[PDB]
């Protein structure tokens, strides 16, 4: 039977592509088959909506973010495609092999052979597709995984009427470039422009908020007796219009990165509408001037630190950014975007007792709120595993941005500004 | 050697690739080459000849395919099939780093039966 | 590392499990395996420690549970100075996952005397 | 709409699963195609251990001529050849032995309807005779592990040995086989290196095509009508659409690759009225040729927004300025601050443009690493075995701790490519150059 | 500043060597400069060429060809009018030709030896068959096969031939050689 094409938008050039290496006869189509794009892309979204649009297909769907690494992978497939033939072909008896059993490539092809062999006596060859979205977004992989898939298809009894027509889905281009040779037939998505992602959101979200909770409450609370749904639909499709419009250059062509700022800044978008806001967007957009004017995407006297603490601090600023040549000539009475450098603690004690409004001395609570700001993480160390301080190999740096410093100085009452 | 008569029948790609890496070898001193170089020389050599339309047919073909208006790659096309032929088949040896201008390509065959290859 | 998470995860969930009466197919099958809805809440005992690119992709992770009906997760964070340090080293895309639905909460022992 | 039976007659042409009565070879393939023919035929009919490698690059033909003369055996000789397969990448070295124990079982009982293991192959045969076994490999330098080559270097020593003739062939794109295959396996092996033949004209690529395109039975009326417009647009040379042929065979000459724009082309095909005006011109391999293309640095570079172009475009000043061709966050914003002031004062004062928060420029920056424009300092990348990844996995990096703002990047384009390449109409074109 | 530079190089060449050697080495056995003063005195006395409007046009496109290459200052679009004048000087026209005008732009082009530098880094070529030549003839040898058949003749005269493909000798011979 011949293949229906779907009308997918914007991606009017892979919907009829896949018409080829996709068809019901398995003595045409490719063993191995390749859909590159990166996010936001709608490589799941394409190749699942062209599925569904033709029922007769056999396929199954797998995700190797789920699948962790490649044995998952290849247990999913044993597993799938045995039950996958019994919901096909509950009459014919069968038999059944543990998916649990594979352990390498090599057993795939065993106990796929195996599966087959009980399938021989179907009327016609038949033609399946397995198929693997993301296959290069598999947490632990190598160059060499892929090429283990690509050959796999030969290694079977070539009379068989069971023909796996592998699907795959790649994310990057560095990976890819990698088989170039091996002229897989590879059917391309690119990102999408800035019309497009303005127009996929006003189809896929202007339902969405059409029918939330938060307006309805307050179309009543404002008694809109003329409100319509085809008003509903364009209040909200405004609004996306002005955040892709206000974030765009913040965002990218992103549809995924669109579609939160959508959600956090709604209700409050939702709160300024009033009895004034329902004809006229420009007034309603007045009204909610300070929602576009900040990103809002922050998770939002910024660190509440002792005295002790505060001068611990702006101290081993001074370590980890002032040569060691220069503590002797500004401290004695005798490089803003570099990252810092390492020190010693007997430094940042020096310097510490140096600056601190006769002497300090070195009690129990300095080191106590030395090592807190070690345990908040305002400073590091030189090491990962079983940290032990007193270990003398360990050196410290400073993990404070200048910008905070500056405001902790102001508190202080010490000019830092004058010693670069 | 049976290997020069394989040379002599590579693509235009990997003979233009071959003789600009060569030329960078000469011109450096040293064997490898980075790769950024090799596609930088590989215009250079296109472009010193004149503006003549056999030489604008050939560089349209060779950077931007000749396609009808879709074109600006910053590459030839094909550079990186006939690369990894050129590796695959044990000629080219090149390292592994995912930053693409940075990485050394060196070559495993004798210094001098690539110029008599590409001299005959 | 993300591996080493999902399966303790999993272990734990297992054992509680064991006492009613190591992959995400545990959470598909939970239902199926004894008859009761999961509401899963993890406990972030200690934020400033965890290894961020770890963390970032195992809350990605646990994002492809929402295609299950029967399971509900929740999430806890130990902060020990402020939101600044979470805003820094997450990738922007993660924070908008958590920040969807969220309780912010003080719970030091000085406050307003 | 019955044109399609043709059509599927083309499209099952172009993919070589035509029955073997059917199956083409090319005239620059004939030639090694008979060598390869008479000694198969040598080994079985007339019981001669033999064993010879087939050498060319991937895609090249190579292992699809040994399909094509089993497939014609199994014709006529069903009961005088036993066929294992192996390949290097798949089939362990801990599990190709069950390998060909299995496919050998499996041959063996559908015929009648640990050196001894080795051997225990000819006793089978031996016992159920009172056949001659073509051993078939691809990517025979693989073998080269760490563990002897025994999977080898046993089967060349019963060539020597063999009471039931024993044939042994195999494939592999390496120039320098016989580094893989070490002195004690070279000792037993025949040493028929066959280089495979190469498409050195047009003429020959041409033919080929031909090969491909003409149709030789008379399934519709209209296969005449095809064979006559497919010869049209192959009897003038400057063609519309044998000018891609041209390019095709100019820029690289494996004919596989061609075949895989070709297909599409005809698949792409709805109706034969319809085919006609499309395959003349061609338009749609252009198309296609820039599918290939969307997603490469050009292709990724024309999609960015105004503030992520800026960023780039200040990112890039930084790693010209500095040798190392290094930058980082706070560099990049920098450059930005300064570009944006100077915007600025090149302006009209008021008688009586906006610096984007270094908060909101982090989403500008994490999109910027994702699409491949940066780069780390010393991003290794993918690895290539498992093995070596399980290391990468476990190890954790300075850039995984370091903060966010102080990572070192590198650039994939210079300036020069982003001024080649950025529209003039782009108001930071001026600051492409220093 | 300067009008011309020009960079003389020896080669250690036996066969220049000679070429050399016989030339000094036989002078000192055994037009006249009276002449030749006469002649650059009437030429500076009378001609005062004026620069053409074809001339000018071309200076646009020869200086740009050089900036774009870039220490194109524009001192070297003085050379690219004193070198003009000084040419038709010589040819004793009241005009300057634009053969002039190509002439001086190329002595510039020669002096400096840009042909022989490198554009990225400004060093200098050693030597001043390859495969760029190979395509060219072969690309051109391809052309000439239509052209020659593609004009309803047999054949056609070579100089209208060179005037209809470079808007060469050898390409044909060697066609000549395989008798095409
Ligand atoms: N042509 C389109 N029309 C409408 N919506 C689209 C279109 N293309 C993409 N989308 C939307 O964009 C979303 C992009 O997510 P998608 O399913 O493609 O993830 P993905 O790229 O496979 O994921 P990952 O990056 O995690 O590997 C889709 O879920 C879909 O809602
Ligand atoms: N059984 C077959 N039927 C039809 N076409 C086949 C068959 N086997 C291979 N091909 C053809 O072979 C081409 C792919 O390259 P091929 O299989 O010849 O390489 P190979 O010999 O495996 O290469 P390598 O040197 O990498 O091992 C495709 O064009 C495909 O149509």
């Amino acid at each position: 039977m011949n293949v229906t094409t779907p009308e997918v938008a914007f991606r009017e050039y892979q919907t009829n592509c896949l018409a080829s290496y996709i068809s019901a006869d398995p003595d045409i189509t490719p063993s191995n088959l390749i859909l590159q794009g990166y996010s936001g892309t709608g490589k799941t979204y394409t190749l699942k909506k062209y599925f569904n649009a033709n029922p007769n297909l056999h396929a199954v769907w797998l995700e190797p973010v789920e699948l962790v690494s490649w044995k998952p992978l290849l247990q999913a497939i044993a597993r799938t495609v045995q039950y996958k033939l019994k919901t096909l072909y509950p009459n014919i008896p069968t038999t059944d092999y543990d998916p649990l059993q594979v352990e390498e490539p090599f057993l795939l092809v065993k106990t796929l052979h195996n599966i087959f062999v009980q399938y021989e006596s179907l009327q016609e060859k038949t033609c399946l597709f397995l198929i693997l979205d993301g296959f290069d977004s598999l947490q632990d992989l190598d160059a060499a995984l892929f090429n283990k898939y690509i050959k796999l298809n030969e290694l079977l009894p070539k009379d068989s009427k069971i023909n796996i027509k592998f699907i795959y889905t790649m994310l990057e281009t560095s990976f890819l470039q990698r088989y170039s040779t091996h002229c897989i037939p590879t059917v391309m998505f690119p990102r999408y422009n800035v019309d497009e992602v303005s127009t996929i959101l006003v189809m896929s979200r202007c339902g969405e908020l059409m029918e939330d909770s938060c307006l309805r409450k307050r179309i009543i609370e404002e008694q809109i007796t003329d409100c319509t749904d085809d008003q509903f639909q364009n209040v909200a499709a405004n609004f996306i219009h002005l955040i892709v419009q206000a974030f765009h250059s913040y965002t990218g062509n992103d549809i995924f990165a669109l579609n939160d700022l959508i959600d956090f800044k709604w209700p409050k978008y939702v709160s300024r509408i009033t009895k004034e806001n329902i004809f006229e967007p420009l007034a309603l957009y007045k009204s909610a001037i300070k929602l576009f004017l900040s990103t809002d995407d922050n998770l939002s006297q910024t660190y509440d630190l002792s005295i002790i603490s505060k001068y611990l601090l702006i101290a081993s600023y001074i370590c980890s950014y002032l040569e060691p040549r220069y503590d002797a000539s500004i401290f004695s009475r005798k490089p803003r975007y570099l990252q810092p450098s390492l020190f010693a603690i007997e430094r940042l004690l020096a310097i510490f007792q140096a600056i601190f409004p006769s002497l300090m001395k070195a009690n129990i609570e300095v080191f106590q709120n030395l090592s807190e700001l070690h345990t908040l993480k305002l400073i590091a160390t030189t090491m990962n595993k079983n940290i032990d301080y007193l270990s003398p190999k360990v050196r410290w740096k400073v993990n404070v941005p200048w910008e905070i410093i500056k405001e902790i100085s102001e508190s202080v009452h010490f000019n830092i500004s004058d010693y670069f | 050697s049976h290997v020069i008569t394989f040379m002599t029948r590579l693509s235009f790609t990997a003979k233009l690739f071959i003789y600009a890496l060569l030329n960078l070898m000469k011109k450096n001193g040293s064997q490898e080459q980075e790769l950024g170089d090799i596609v930088d020389e590989i215009k250079l050599l296109i472009e010193v000849n004149g503006s003549n339309k056999f030489v604008m047919e050939i560089a349209k073909t060779l950077f931007q395919q000749g396609s009808d208006n879709i074109s600006e790659q910053l590459r030839i096309i094909s550079w990186d099939f006939v690369l990894n032929q050129l590796l695959d088949a044990g000629i080219l040896f090149k390292q592994t780093m995912k930053n693409d201008r940075i990485c050394c390509v060196k070559l495993n065959i004798s210094v001098e039966e690539a110029k008599r290859a590409m001299n005959e | 590392n993300v591996r080493m998470m999902l399966r303790r995860s999993m272990y734990k969930l297992y054992s509680a499990a064991d006492a009613e009466e190591y992959d995400l197919s545990l959470v598909e099958n939970f239902k199926r395996l004894f008859g009761k809805d999961l509401a899963m809440v993890f406990n972030f005992k200690d934020v400033d420690s965890i290894n961020f690119n770890t963390l970032d992709n195992f809350i990605i992770l646990l994002k492809s549970a929402f295609k299950y009906d029967h399971v509900k997760i929740s999430l806890i964070f130990n902060i020990n100075t402020n939101l600044s340090n979470i805003e820094k080293n997450l990738r922007q895309s993660t924070i908008r996952l958590l920040k969807r639905n969220y309780h912010k909460l003080d719970v030091s022992s000085n406050k307003g005397f | 709409p019955g044109f399609g039976s043709l059509q599927r007659r083309l499209l099952q042409q172009l993919y070589g699963t035509l029955p073997t009565d059917e199956k083409i070879i090319f005239t620059y393939l004939q030639d090694c195609q008979q060598e390869i023919d008479r000694i198969i035929k040598q080994s079985i009919i007339q019981k001669e251990s033999h064993s010879v490698i087939l050498v060319g690059p991937r895609q090249s033909y190579k292992t699809y001529l040994l399909d094509y003369e089993l497939s014609l055996l199994q014709q006529s000789y069903k009961e005088q050849f036993i066929t294992i397969r192996l390949n290097g990448f798949i089939h362990s070295e801990q599990t190709a032995i069950n390998g060909i124990a299995t496919q050998l079982e499996q041959q063996l009982q559908k015929i009648h309807g640990l050196t001894e293991v080795f051997e225990k192959i000819l006793l089978l045969l031996d016992s159920t005779t009172k056949i001659t076994v073509v051993f078939i490999f691809d990517e025979i330098d693989t073998f080269a592990g760490p563990v002897r080559q025994t999977l080898l270097y046993n089967l060349f020593d019963m060539v020597e040995h063999s009471r039931v003739p024993v044939c042994i062939f195999g494939c592999t794109t390496k120039l320098n086989i016989l580094e893989y295959l070490e002195k004690r396996v070279k000792s037993r092996f025949s040493q028929r290196v066959i280089y495979m033949p190469q498409i050195q004209n047009l003429d020959d690529m041409v033919d080929a095509v031909r090969n491909l395109l003409t149709v030789r039975s008379e399934i519709s009326p209209w296969v005449s009508q095809w064979n006559e417009t497919l010869e049209k647009e192959l009897s003038d040379p400057r063609s519309n659409l044998n000018r891609h042929i041209r390019m095709n065979f100019e820029t690289f000459r494996s004919l596989p690759t061609l075949k895989n724009s070709i297909i599409p082309l005809v698949a792409t095909s709805k109706n034969f009225g319809s085919l006609c005006t499309a395959i003349k011109s061609c338009s749609f391999l252009d198309i296609y040729n820039k599918n290939q293309l969307s997603n490469n640095l050009t292709g990724r570079l024309q999609s960015l927004s105004d503030l992520e172009l800026a960023i780039l475009i200040s990112a890039a000043r930084v790693a010209l300025r500095a040798k190392d061709g290094s930058f980082n966050f706070n560099l990049a914003y920098a450059e930005y601050e300064k570009m944006i002031k100077a915007i600025n004062s090149r302006i009209p004062t008021v008688a009586p443009i906006k610096l984007w928060l270094k908060k909101d420029v982090k989403n500008v920056w994490e999109n910027l690493v994702q699409l491949d424009f940066f780069t780390e300092k010393s991003a290794v990348g993918l690895r290539d075995n498992a093995t070596a990844a399980f290391y990468a996995s476990n190890y954790q990096f300075q850039g995984t701790m370091i903060p966010f703002d102080l990572r070192s990047y590198q650039m994939q384009i210079i300036l020069q490519e982003l001024r080649r390449i950025i529209p003039k109409s782009n108001m930071y074109y001026s600051w492409t150059q220093l | 500043r300067f009008d011309l530079v020009y960079l003389v190089l020896d080669k250690v060449d036996e066969k220049n060597d000679r070429e050399l050697a016989k030339h000094l080495t036989n002078l000192y056995l055994e037009l006249p400069v009276e002449f030749l003063t006469m002649y650059i005195s009437y030429a500076k006395e009378h001609i005062h060429p004026i620069i053409t409007e074809a001339a000018k046009t071309e200076l646009v496109r020869a200086y740009v060809g050089m900036r774009k290459m870039g220490t194109a200052t524009t001192r070297q679009l003085e050379s690219m009018i004193r070198l003009a004048e000084a040419h038709a000087k010589m040819k004793l026209k009241n005009v300057v030709e634009l053969e002039d005008v190509q002439e001086a732009v190329r002595l510039i082009r020669s002096a400096i030896k840009d042909y022989a530098t490198d554009p990225k880094t400004g060093k200098i070529d050693m030597n001043l068959k390859s495969v760029i030549q190979r395509k060219l003839q072969e690309d051109l040898s391809r052309e000439i096969m239509n052209v020659l058949k593609d004009q309803a003749s047999d054949s056609m005269s070579f100089n209208e031939l060179i005037k209809q493909i470079n808007e060469i000798q050898e390409a044909l011979s060697r066609l000549q050689q395989e008798d095409k």
